[PDB]
C-alpha cells in the first residue's frame, strides 16, 4: 500500500 | 413364413476407423465476419460415437483448433460381430454374434445365420444355410457363437445376418480378419 | 543528450522486427539512419529504414526491418544507429528458427497394413501460415527412418498433408513423425502414433478415484468408481478385475493383494485400495509422499464376447491437497517498495485449484483468494535494507486443517541501484482473468528522494509478445506523482502471455548518467484469434444417414477435418492436437526467461528478452545463448 | 497353442438327451494362476442344469454372477465360470449337466477358452462334440491345402430318376460294390469295396475284382450304416478323389449316390422287388444305352 519516502501520495505510514 | 428373406437385407459393411479426411474453404458471404459452411456428409456403417475434428487456417486469424464435436449413431436391433485380429489358416476358431435388442417392451423372435463362404469352413454350405432362431428379451443382448475354419489366406470376410419374425426388422453385418500362414 | 536503442535478445531472419530509437535530453529534429551488420567483419544485411525524431512527438520513435538469410554455432549480428553523428553499436543474437510446425495424425493408433493419414501446419511465430521447405520423417520404435520427405508449403495456405501405407510386416510400438523446417534443423517437432495389432472395442471403461490423490493419513485408503458404457451410450453389464500399484519414476509396484474381482451393475463399479494393503506392500508411512498410485481395470461383459482395459496412473501420494508455486513470482524486489507475488496454487495433478485462500505468513491475515486460473496477487511492503528477502506463502483454506494447508518458501534478492542510489522503478497489474478486448491498467511506482523526483518527466514502455516487440510508447509523469495509471488495450494480438519493461532515465549526483528500469509478465486467456465451431443441423442418427455439418469460422478460412471412431481411443488418447497444446508450444518459445525486474537495469532488460545500449556507456551485457539459463 | 494353460474337455451321455460336460485345467506356470476365466459356449440346443451350476458356483474359489444363474435356462449358448486361481501341480476340474432343449440334426461343436484376467492374447481354446475327434470340424487336408468336408453326405427313390442323374458328365463312375471292409477310426472311418461292375469307367481305369477306398467323415456313419460283405450301388464326381493313384481314395460326399443293393435271396421276397428289378433295369439301361 505504500512507498518508503518523504514525497508523494503514497507515503508509508 | 412371415420374415424378411436373407437377399431383401443388405449387410453393414462399412467400418472405417477414420474418414471425413476432408479440406473445405469457408467462401459463404459471413454474418458477423463468422461464414457458415453446410455440408452434406453420410454417415458410415458402424454403432459408435464419432468424434469430429477441424482445424482451420487464415491468412490473417492463423491456426483454430476446435472442440471435438461428437455424433452417435445407434439402432434398437443390431448385429455385433467380435472377429478377431488374425487367424492363422486351417485353424479352428471361434467367433461371436452379439444380437442386441434396446427396444423397451418387444422381446424378439430373431433368425440369426452365417453366410457361407468358401473361403472358410463352417456348418454353412453352398447348399445348406446355418440359421438359428432365438428370443431376445428387451433391453438385453444374446451371443450366438459360430465355429469356422479359415481355409485359404488373405483378407477374408465373415457375414451374419439376422430378421425378426412377423416384424420389418432386420439386420446384417460383413467384417474382415487377415489370414495368415501356419509355417513350420 | 542521451541517445538510446531497444531490440530484442534474439532477432529472426525474414521476419519484421521493431528498433525503438529514443532522443533523451534533445532539441530539434535528429536524424537517424539503422544499419545491421555480420558481426565478424563488414557485409552489410538490409540496412536502410529511415526515421526523424520531431520533438512534437517527443523524440520517440521505431524502425520496422526484415534481416535477410545471407549464409555450426551462433550467428549474431553488429546493429549500428548514428543519432546524428553519434554511433550506438549493439551485437545482438540471431535465430534461424522459421516459426512452428505442428503435426496431426488422423488416429492415435494404427494396425499392420493400414494407412497413417497425416498433415504438417507450417506456421510464422505469429501462428500465421507461411510457405517455407520442411523435411518430414516417419520412423519406427527403433528410431529408424521408414518414409522421408522434403515439401514446400508455399502456397499452400500453411497445410500439408501426406500419408504412408504401413507395411504387413513391421516392428510393434511407439512411433514418430519428426519435422523440421529447411532452414532450421535443429529444432525438430516430433508427434507419436501407436502401431499395434487390435480390434476395436464396444465399449469404454473409465477409471475415477474419489479425489484425484491420496492423503497418506486417510484410514479409507485410495477409493476408485468405474464405469463402464458402450461407444453408443447405453450402459454396461459385467463383471471388472482392479488391481492397484506404487509408481516411483520409471519403477512400478504391484500390489496383488489389491486385486478385486467386482460386479458392473448399471454401468458402475465401486473399489477401494485399503490402507494396511498398501502399507504392507511395501515391507513407515510418509516415505510414500512424492511417490503416485496408479490403478488398473479390465472389463469383461457378461457375454464374454468383448474386454477392454483401462489404467488411471499419476495418483500422487501426499500430505497435502494442494502445491503453492512462485514460478510466477519475480525473484528480485525494490526495497522500500512493495512487492508482488503471483501465487499459483494447484490440484496435486497439475490443474489450477480455485477459489483457495493464500496469505503471507508474518503479515499473516492480510488473504486473498485464487482466480479462475488458479492465481492470488499479494502485496507485502518492504524496508529500505539491502538483504534478501525470505517469503511464506500458506494456504488458508477452512475444512483443512493446519497440517493439510500447503506451504512455500521463496527468496527475492534486492534491485540493486546504479551507483548506491536508491532510485528505484516498480510496475503492478491485478491478476484477474484477462481476455482481449479489455483495457488493463498498468501502475508506475516512482521511489527516489523529494530533491531529485522533479527531474523525471516519462517512461518508456515496450510491450514484448511472441518473441517481438508489440507495442512501445512513453507514459508521461509530472513532479510529486507517486502513482501514474498507463490505459492498455488488450487485443488478441497479445495472446498467450506478454511482458510490459518501463525505464527512466536521468543524470544524477555527481555527473553520472543512470537508467532505472523494472519489468512485469502478464497471462491472456487461451483461445483462438479468431473462432471455429463445428455442430449438426438440428439435435440420433442410424448408420449410412445422411446428416448436414454445419462449420462457423473465419471468412476466407481453410478447414480439414477428420472424424474418428471413439473405440479407437480406448486404445489410445495420446498425442491429440489441441488449441492449447500449441499456446504451450508458443509459450517455451519465449525469448523472455523470468517473470519480472531483475538484478539491476540491465538485468531488467535482458531477463525480459531486451537489448539496451546508451550513447552515454550503458548497456545489456551480451546474450550469446539461444535458450534461457537452467535453475 | 497352448503354452500357459493346459485344458481338456470331454462331453459324454450321461450314464430326452442329456449328456455331461467335464472340463479340467491345469496353469503351466510356477505358481498357481490367480484370477482366471473359463468361457464356454454351448453344443447348437443344448443348455447347462442350472442347480448344476449353481453347485459350481458355491463351490469354494468359483464364481458365477446371480445375472447367469437367474436365467432361463434356454437363454444359455454361452457363460462364464470365474476361478480365483488355477492349480499348477494337478488338474482342476469341474463338472455340468446340458439338455438337448431344441432337437436339430448337425449340431456345432461347444467351445471353452481359459485365460488370466491380465493376459487374454495367452490363452487355450479346446472344442467338443459327442461324435467328433477333439471337436473339430470335419476336413480333407494335404499338406497345406485343405477342403471340407462338411458337406452333405450322400445324395436324398424310383426308376428314371437314377439315369437321368449317373449320365452327367459330372458322374465319372457307376459301380456295383461289395464291401469288404469297414476301417472305423476317430474321423474319417474307410470302407474297402471291391469292384464288381463297371457300369460307367471314367478317369480311375479300375478293372473288376480289384479294391478302391471310400473315405466318410463319423458324422455320416449313421446314415449310411454300410455293412461289410453287403453290397452297394455307387455313383460320384472325378474330383472327389484324394491321392494320385498310388494311394488313391475316393471321398463319399453330397455329390455321391450310396444304395442299398440286396443279394439275390434278399430280391425274392415281396419288399425287394420293387427295388430289385429296378436296379436290374437301371444297369441293363446304364451298360446297353450308354449316356448320350
Ligand atoms: C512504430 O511506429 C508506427 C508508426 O509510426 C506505429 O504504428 C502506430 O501504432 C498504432 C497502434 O497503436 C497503429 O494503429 C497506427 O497505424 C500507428 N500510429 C499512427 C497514427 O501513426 C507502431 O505501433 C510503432 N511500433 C511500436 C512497436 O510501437
Ligand atoms: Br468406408
Ligand atoms: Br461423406
Ligand atoms: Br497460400
Ligand atoms: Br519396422
Ligand atoms: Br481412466
Ligand atoms: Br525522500
Ligand atoms: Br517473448
Ligand atoms: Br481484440
Ligand atoms: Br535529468
Ligand atoms: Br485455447
Ligand atoms: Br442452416
Ligand atoms: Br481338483
Ligand atoms: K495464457
Ligand atoms: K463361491
Amino acid at each position: 500500500i505504500c512507498v518508503w519516502q518523504d514525497w508523494g501520495a503514497h507515503r508509508c505510514t | 413364413e412371415d420374415i424378411i428373406a436373407e437377399e431383401n437385407i443388405v449387410s453393414r459393411s462399412e467400418f472405417p476407423e477414420s474418414w471425413l479426411w476432408n479440406v473445405e474453404d469457408l467462401k459463404e458471404p459471413p454474418k458477423n465476419g463468422i461464414s457458415t459452411k453446410l455440408m452434406n456428409i453420410f454417415l458410415k456403417d458402424s454403432i459408435t460415437t464419432w468424434e469430429i475434428l477441424a482445424v482451420s487456417m487464415s491468412d490473417k486469424k492463423g491456426i483454430c483448433v476446435a472442440d471435438p464435436f461428437e455424433v452417435t449413431v445407434m439402432q434398437d436391433f443390431f448385429i455385433d460381430l467380435r472377429l478377431p485380429y488374425s487367424v492363422v489358416r486351417n485353424e479352428q476358431v471361434e467367433i461371436r454374434a452379439v444380437l442386441y435388442n434396446y427396444r423397451q417392451n418387444q422381446e424378439l423372435k430373431v433368425r440369426v445365420e452365417l453366410l457361407h463362404n468358401p473361403a472358410f469352413c463352417s456348418l454353412a454350405t453352398t447348399k445348406r444355410r446355418h440359421q438359428q432362431t432365438v428370443t431376445i428379451p428387451p433391453k438385453s443382448s444374446l451371443s450366438v457363437p459360430y465355429v469356422i475354419v479359415p481355409l485359404k489366406t488373405g483378407l477374408q470376410e465373415v457375414e451374419v445376418k439376422a430378421a425378426v419374425y412377423h416384424h420389418f426388422i432386420s439386420d446384417g453385418v460383413r467384417k474382415s480378419l487377415k489370414v495368415v500362414p501356419e509355417g513350420i | 543528450p542521451m541517445y538510446s536503442i531497444i531490440t530484442p535478445n534474439i532477432l529472426r531472419l525474414e521476419s519484421e522486427e521493431t528498433m525503438v530509437l529514443e532522443a533523451h535530453d534533445a532539441q530539434g529534429d535528429v536524424p537517424v539512419t539503422v544499419t545491421v551488420h555480420d558481426f565478424p567483419g563488414k557485409k552489410l544485411v538490409l540496412s536502410s529504414e529511415k526515421t526523424v525524431l520531431t520533438p512534437a512527438t517527443n523524440h520517440m520513435g521505431n524502425v520496422t526491418f526484415t534481416i535477410p538469410a545471407n549464409r555450426g554455432r551462433n550467428k549474431f549480428v553488429t546493429v549500428q544507429a548514428t543519432f546524428g553523428t553519434q554511433v550506438v553499436e549493439k551485437v545482438v543474437l540471431v535465430s534461424l528458427q522459421s516459426g512452428y510446425l505442428f503435426i496431426q495424425t488422423d488416429k492415435t493408433i494404427y494396425t499392420p497394413g493400414s494407412t497413417v493419414l497425416y498433415r504438417i501446419f507450417t506456421v510464422n511465430h505469429k501462428l500465421l501460415p507461411v510457405g517455407r521447405t520442411v523435411m518430414v520423417n516417419i520412423e519406427n520404435p527403433e528410431g529408424i527412418p521408414v518414409k522421408q520427405d522434403s515439401l514446400s508449403s508455399q502456397n499452400q495456405l500453411g497445410v500439408l498433408p501426406l500419408s504412408w501405407d504401413i507395411p504387413e510386416l513391421v516392428n510393434m510400438g511407439q512411433w514418430k513423425i519428426r519435422a523440421y523446417y529447411e532452414n532450421s534443423p535443429q529444432q525438430v517437432f516430433s508427434t507419436e502414433f501407436e502401431v499395434k495389432e487390435y480390434v476395436l472395442p464396444s465399449f469404454e471403461v473409465i477409471v475415477e478415484p474419489t479425489e484425484k490423490f491420496y492423503y497418506i493419513y486417510n484410514e479409507k485408503g485410495l477409493e476408485v468408481t468405474i464405469t463402464a458404457r458402450f461407444l453408443y451410450g447405453k450402459k454396461v453389464e459385467g463383471t471388472a478385475f482392479v488391481i492397484f500399484g506404487i509408481q516411483d519414476g520409471e519403477q512400478r509396484i504391484s500390489l496383488p493383494e489389491s486385486l478385486k474381482r467386482i460386479p458392473i451393475e448399471d454401468g458402475s463399479g465401486e473399489v477401494v485400495l485399503s490402507r494396511k494393503v498398501l502399507l504392507d506392500g511395501v515391507q513407515r508411512a510418509e516415505d510414500l509422499v512424492g511417490k503416485s498410485l496408479y490403478v488398473s481395470a479390465t472389463v469383461i461383459l457378461h457375454s464374454g464376447s468383448d474386454m477392454v482395459q483401462a489404467e488411471r496412473s499419476g495418483i500422487p501420494i501426499v500430505t497435502s491437497p494442494y502445491q503453492i508455486h512462485f514460478t510466477k513470482t519475480p525473484k528480485y524486489f525494490k526495497p522500500g517498495m512493495p512487492f508482488d507475488l503471483m501465487v499459483f496454487v494447484t490440484n496435486p495433478d497439475g490443474s489450477p485449484a480455485y477459489r483457495v485462500p493464500v496469505a503471507v505468513q508474518g503479515e499473516d491475515t492480510v488473504q486473498s483468494l485464487t482466480q479462475g486460473d488458479g492465481v492470488a496477487k499479494l502485496s507485502i511492503n518492504t524496508h529500505p535494507s539491502q538483504k534478501p528477502l525470505s517469503i511464506t506463502v500458506r494456504t488458508k483454506k477452512q475444512e483443512l486443517s493446519e497440517a493439510e494447508q500447503a506451504t512455500r518458501t521463496m527468496q527475492a534478492l534486492p534491485y540493486s541501484t546504479v551507483g548506491n542510489s536508491n532510485n528505484y522503478l516498480h510496475l503492478s497489474v491485478l491478476r484477474t482473468e484477462l481476455r482481449p478486448g479489455e483495457t488493463l491498467n498498468v501502475n508506475f511506482l516512482l521511489r527516489m528522494d523529494r530533491a531529485h523526483e522533479a527531474k523525471i518527466r516519462y517512461y518508456t514502455y515496450l510491450i514484448m509478445n511472441k518473441g517481438r516487440l508489440l507495442k512501445a510508447g512513453r507514459q508521461v509523469r509530472e513532479p510529486g506523482q507517486d502513482l501514474v495509471v498507463l490505459p492498455l488495450s488488450i487485443t488478441t494480438d497479445f495472446i498467450p502471455s506478454f511482458r510490459l519493461v518501463a525505464y527512466y532515465t536521468l543524470i544524477g549526483a555527481s555527473g553520472q548518467r543512470e537508467v532505472v528500469a523494472d519489468s512485469v509478465w502478464v497471462d491472456v486467456k487461451d483461445s483462438c484469434v479468431g473462432s471455429l465451431v463445428v455442430k449438426s443441423g438440428q439435435s440420433q442418427p442410424v448408420p449410412g444417414q445422411q446428416m448436414t455439418l454445419k462449420i462457423e469460422g473465419d471468412h476466407g478460412a481453410r478447414v480439414v477435418l477428420v472424424a474418428v471412431d471413439k473405440g479407437v481411443f480406448v486404445l489410445n488418447k495420446k498425442n491429440k492436437l489441441t488449441q492449447s497444446k500449441i499456446w504451450d508450444v508458443v509459450e517455451k518459445a519465449d525469448i523472455g526467461c523470468t517473470p519480472g525486474s531483475g538484478k539491476d537495469y540491465a538485468g531488467v532488460f535482458s531477463d525480459a528478452g531486451l537489448t539496451f545500449t546508451s550513447s552515454s556507456g550503458q548497456q545489456t551485457a551480451q546474450r550469446a545463448e539461444l535458450q534461457c539459463p537452467q535453475p | 497353442t497352448c503354452n500357459k494353460f493346459d485344458l481338456k474337455v470331454t462331453i459324454k451321455p450321461a450314464p430326452k438327451n442329456t449328456m455331461i460336460l467335464e472340463i479340467c485345467t491345469r496353469y503351466r506356470g510356477d505358481q498357481d494362476a490367480t484370477m482366471s476365466i473359463l468361457d464356454i459356449s454351448m453344443m447348437t440346443g443344448f443348455a447347462p442344469d442350472t442347480d448344476d451350476l449353481k453347485q459350481l458356483a458355491n463351490g469354494v474359489d468359483r464364481y458365477i454372477s446371480k445375472y447367469e444363474l437367474d436365467k432361463a435356462f434356454s437363454d444359455r449358448n454361452t457363460l462364464i465360470i470365474y476361478l480365483d486361481k488355477v492349480s499348477h501341480s494337478e488338474d482342476d476340474c469341474l463338472a455340468f449337466k446340458v439338455h438337448q432343449y431344441f432337437n436339430v440334426e448337425l449340431i456345432q461343436p461347444g467351445a471353452v477358452k481359459v485365460y488370466a484376467y491380465y493376459n487374454l492374447e495367452e490363452s487355450c481354446t479346446r472344442f467338443y462334440h459327442p461324435e467328433k475327434e477333439d471337436g473339430k470340424l470335419n476336413k480333407l487336408c494335404r499338406d497345406e491345402l485343405c477342403r471340407c468336408a462338411e458337406e452333405n453326405c450322400f445324395i436324398q427313390v424310383t426308376l428314371e430318376e437314377r439315369l437321368d442323374k449317373a449320365c452327367e458328365p459330372g458322374v465319372d463312375y457307376v459301380y456295383k460294390t461289395r464291401l469288404v471292409k469297414v476301417q472305423l477310426s476317430n474321423d474319417f472311418d474307410e470302407y474297402i469295396m471291391a469292384i464288381e461292375q463297371t457300369i460307367k469307367s471314367g478317369s480311375d481305369e479300375v478293372q473288376v475284382g480289384q479294391q478302391r477306398t471310400f473315405i466318410s467323415p463319423i458324422k455320416c456313419r449313421e446314415a449310411l450304416k454300410l455293412e461289410e460283405k453287403k453290397h452297394y450301388l455307387m455313383w460320384g464326381l472325378s474330383s472327389d478323389f484324394w491321392g494320385e493313384k498310388p494311394n488313391l481314395s475316393y471321398i463319399i460326399g453330397k455329390d455321391t449316390w450310396v444304395e442299398h443293393w440286396p443279394e439275390e435271396d434278399e430280391c425274392q421276397d415281396e419288399e425287394n422287388q420293387k427295388q430289385c428289378q429296378d436296379l436290374g433295369a437301371f444297369t441293363e439301361s446304364m451298360v446297353v444305352f450308354g449316356c448320350p
